[PDB]
């Protein structure tokens, strides 16, 4: 499923962390639109 | 039929109308002040006279 997480704080924080603890996920970035987390 | 719904929700964020820089001025009413408050609340009904 794909959901949208609007970045609240810093950008790379929600970027760098999210790949580490969740490599089984993909974040589709929408420039200034936030994120589009999808996967399992 | 699904990518549209996802595009619209996204599109609201990326597309916003230009904002209006609300300015402040202080008026020193000459005459009554209750009547010139009611005037500015019928004329120009979005001025925020405090």
């Amino acid at each position: 499923i794909s959901e949208i997480y609007i970045v609240r704080g810093q950008k790379e924080s929600v970027l760098q962390f999210l790949r580490d603890s969740f490599p089984e996920l993909i974040v589709t970035d929408y420039a200034s639109g936030g994120l589009a987390i999808e996967g399992p | 039929r699904t990518s549209v719904n996802r595009a619209i929700i996204l599109l609201g964020q990326v597309d916003r109308a230009p904002e209006i820089p609300i300015v402040q001025r202080i008026y020193t009413v000459r005459g009554q002040a209750a009547d010139i408050t009611a005037l500015l609340a019928a004329q120009y009904p979005t001025l925020r006279v405090t």
